[PDB]
């Protein structure tokens, strides 16, 4: 049963690499910073942004310097004192930013070190007792260290929020230069909430020019914006925060020429039928603090016809550059959860993700040789409009940890993440208990349906959907305990012993034939205090059968059966547990448990049975303690023949043979491990297979 | 015949489930689009005065 | 630079169930069981449909969401969802018969 | 006229085909019995790498 | 060819299911016989 099982689990490994290289690639995520970080800048406007020096002894501060303009002394506060900086900048896409090295505190400043940058990215501070700031350009993140008085002391003072980022992301830091879940049906309840929601859009737009006589524009482009808006639903005067953001942005270039009278944008930004836009919700109702662990959400929104008005060119000679138009349409398609830090009050929200359409007016440049455009474009959205609504129902299934008092309802949320969960030591011991009042013919039968992960994977009821490339992820970490490398191993010494006529079959171990499934058991091991020589050869043979094979295939019910089965009835009985905790227990019940538990196989009339326990067993059915064993003949023709699990050992069967009778069909449907008779004497009268059973599930310890 | 047919078609919701999450966060993480104007100039007379 | 992209409403399903009936009166017998007792690959089910252009993928994902929310995935759920209960402790000891 | 590339890999396939033959010339043949029985899916024939 | 070599009735029922890897594989452990040249030829056809 559960061979296929196991083997459906180790087999669908090919989607953790791909389920995590997408959570690499999409988790990469005044003020004077302490030590031991980093800094990242990106201005907006061209000018002095970010300073820093450590105010006593030695100034060091970075000024952009404007393209197309010669060598020029400029007005500049620099550390709050107009410095003397006369560079001139001949480059055309690629900007510099010199860094001003100035001595004292009234002093002056010479010139070296000079940063280049096209997408306005550039990252500065104090690294190994030194100033180590990226310098070069674009294609590698060369660093520069600058040697100063009290290194760990210098003052970072920017005018704009920028990020806090630790400096152990050096890799982090250079590729940019260049979530809690607990569901379980115990004690955990679901609430209705199928609230009607407004919400109401506001854009904002990032429009830099390029410094000269105005006819270079470098930067038109949305950018996130934040306005409140007050409800009168149902009675209640709801305040509620909203913010917009835009992916998959549309890129537009108008270049009319060189000589600087050209009307040319560097680019422009525009929305089309490859885009989206998300919000946040900061309300406050009860429903807003009850979005910590949430069940089911969905949300139905009415659309928007939204329009772009006209917008805005100044040019010196000439009239007026009129852009004008705009259109959209909003469809919201998915509903997701995210955070918001807007004034250290950084808590949950709610995420709408929405289709975008455009529509069918034009959107013109007047004396531009472009006409006809399609999509809402980046200049002036709000067309002097406050709002843009949206209404439609909301619905929201969460579900907090209600006690067990029906009559106790929690209407709240403790803190942004709940930290001290509880361990596997301690999950032991209560996967240690559940195991004595199990079942004594139903788990049997439990043992005999294929359960394939879906219905494996499906009555556990969590509150997300990453459980499975997780449940891949536990054999994919089998590596560090010993399934996944014993797998890995037999394939390998089985391949390599099928290449080797050199020197990797004669230099191994003795068995019974050239075989691997010999010789690589017996190489290597402790000698126990009291075994005999071919005990060890055998507890070998059986070692390495029991767990390969119960991957690979078996007659009859199989060991690994009773292991997913009863592991079924404690994940479902478990009454603790987290979806991220099973990815221990999975890992140490199929590991962990099959102690020691032997097989056989049956040679014409002649089976022989041997675990690992350091016992063997010569007998065939007719009565039992036969000729001794043949460890050579036994090892070649278990090799040779798939292997059946002994569920019923020598002592079991010798004393149902001996005590309460046998017939020979019983008999042999047993010692072939048939499931329907092990049922069937288990159900009727109580037998020692019951004893054998019970004695065998509490052998799956831990 | 419809054995491994109807029992892959359900035992793949992992997949699929994953593949959902998967494009969620590949539109998520989607980057900007630009094009170009083409092997094409354009100009006028722009001094209007 | 186009307005609208053409959804292509779709027949309803009642006429679409009535042409299938109409077309499964109209199949072959004996090579219909030699297909029968052949084990297809998941793959050539959706393979030869329609214009290769991301969509057979598409097609495969959405059949596969809308699979496991059918009366058979949740029936086989809640058979060994019981199973399981059963076997977990003597939870539905005895209530009748 | 900088975007025409048109075949790729050939170069190493080509000659990396005669030294799986030269290598499998010498293979073993018993444990490739034995090395038949095992189901060596994905998560092995692609661990022994 | 190797009738010649008896094998008969049994290893041969299984033979000729052609694929009970225990008979085969008994066959090539011990006997010598033809059927380690004719696997051989098989390794070296798919070879090329």
């Amino acid at each position: 049963m559960a061979s296929l099982i196991y083997r459906q689990l180790l087999t669908n490994s090919y989607t953790v690499d791909l389920s995590d290289e997408i959570q690499e690639i999409g988790s990469t995520k005044t003020f004077n910073p302490p030590v031991d970080y980093w800094m990242l800048l990106a201005p907006t406007t061209p000018g002095v942004i970010v300073e820093g020096t450590n105010n006593t002894d030695r100034w060091l501060a970075t000024i952009l310097i404007e393209p197309n303009v010669q060598s020029e002394n400029r007005t500049y506060t620099i550390f709050g004192i107009q410095e003397q900086l006369t560079v001139s900048n001949t480059s055309q896409d690629q900007w510099k930013f010199i860094d001003v090295v100035k001595t004292t505190a009234n002093g002056s400043i010479g010139q070296y070190g000079s940063l280049l940058s096209s997408p306005k990215l550039y990252a500065v501070m104090k690294h190994n007792e030194k100033l180590y700031t990226y310098e070069g350009q674009t294609p590698n993140a060369r660093t520069g260290h600058y040697s100063t008085t009290n290194y760990d002391s210098v003052n970072m003072t920017a005018f704009c929020d920028f990020y806090i980022i630790p400096r152990s992301e050096e890799s982090k830091c250079t590729e940019y230069i260049n979530d809690i879940v607990i569901s379980k049906t115990s004690l955990w309840k679901e609430m209705q909430y199928n609230r009607d929601i407004t919400i109401r859009f506001k854009f904002a737009n990032t429009i830099i020019k390029s410094g000269g006589l105005g006819y270079k524009w470098s930067e038109i482009s949305f950018k996130p914006a934040n306005y409140q808006y007050t409800y009168t639903r149902d009675g209640e005067e709801v305040t509620a925060h909203t913010t917009c953001s835009v992916n998959g942005v549309n890129d537009f270039s108008f270049n009319g020429g060189s000589l600087p009278t050209d009307f040319v944008v560097s680019k422009f930004e525009v929305i089309k039928e490859n885009s989206y836009v998300y919000i946040d919700y900061w309300d406050d109702s009860q429903a807003f603090r009850n979005v910590v662990y949430v069940r089911s959400l969905a949300a139905n929104l009415n659309s928007v016809m939204c329009t772009g008005g006209s917008y805005n060119f100044s040019l010196p000679v000439g009239q007026w550059p009129v852009l004008t138009g705009g259109a959209v349409s909003l469809h919201s398609a998915g509903v997701t959860l995210s955070t918001q830090f807007t004034d250290f009050v950084s808590l949950n929200s709610l995420r709408f993700r929405f289709r975008l359409a455009v529509e069918e007016p034009h959107f013109k440049l007047t004396r531009t040789r472009l006409d006809r455009l399609y999509g809402l474009p980046a200049a002036d959205p709000n067309n002097g409009k406050e709002y843009y609504e949206i209404a439609g129902r909301f619905s929201l299934i969460s579900l907090v940890p209600s006690n067990d008092d029906y009559q106790t309802p929690i209407a709240n949320s403790v803190t942004v993440r709940q930290d001290l969960e509880r361990q596997l030591g301690e999950l032991r011991e209560e996967f240690n208990a559940l195991s004595q009042e199990i079942a004594m013919s139903q788990l049997i039968d439990l043992a005999l349906l294929p359960l394939d992960m879906f219905s494996m994977f499906s009555g556990i009821k969590s509150t997300i959907d990453a459980a499975k490339s997780m449940a891949t992820n536990v054999m994919k970490k089998f590596k560090k305990s010993g399934l996944a490398n014993s797998v890995s191993t037999l394939t390998d010494s089985l391949s390599d012993a099928a290449s080797s006529i050199s020197r990797g079959s004669s230099i191994r171990s003795i068995g019974s034939s050239a075989s691997a499934w010999t010789d690589v058991s017996t190489q290597i091991t402790d000698i126990s205090s009291s075994v005999s020589s071919v005990s060890t050869q055998t507890s070998t043979i059986s070692r390495r059968l029991r767990l390969k094979e119960m991957a690979t295939q078996t007659e009859g019910m199989n060991f690994d059966d009773i292991s997913a089965a009863v592991l079924k009835t404690k994940i479902d009985k478990s009454t603790q547990i987290s979806p991220n905790t099973i990815p221990d227990i999975v890992t140490e019940a199929s590991e962990k448990f099959i102690p020691n538990r032997a097989y056989r196989v049956i040679n014409n009339d002649d089976v022989f049975e041997a675990g690992i326990d350091g016992k063997f067993f010569a007998y065939k059915v007719d009565t039992f303690e036969e000729i001794p064993f043949d460890v050579q003949k036994f090892a070649d023709l278990v090799t040779d023949s798939p292997v059946i699990s002994a569920i019923i050992d020598f002592k079991t069967l010798k004393n149902l043979n001996d005590n309460y009778g046998i017939t020979k069909q019983q008999a042999f449907n047993l010692l072939r491990s048939d499931p329907r008779v092990l049922r069937e004497f288990i159900n009727q009268d109580n037998p020692i297979i019951r004893n054998r059973i019970e004695q065998l599930i509490m052998q799956c310890r831990l | 015949m419809a054995s491994l047919i109807y029992r892959q078609l359900l035992t793949n919701s992992y997949t699929v489930d994953l593949s959902d999450e998967i494009q969620e966060i590949g539109s998520t993480k989607s980057q900007n689009v630009t094009i170009n104007p083409g092997p094409f100039a354009q100009t006028g007379y722009a001094p209007v005065n």
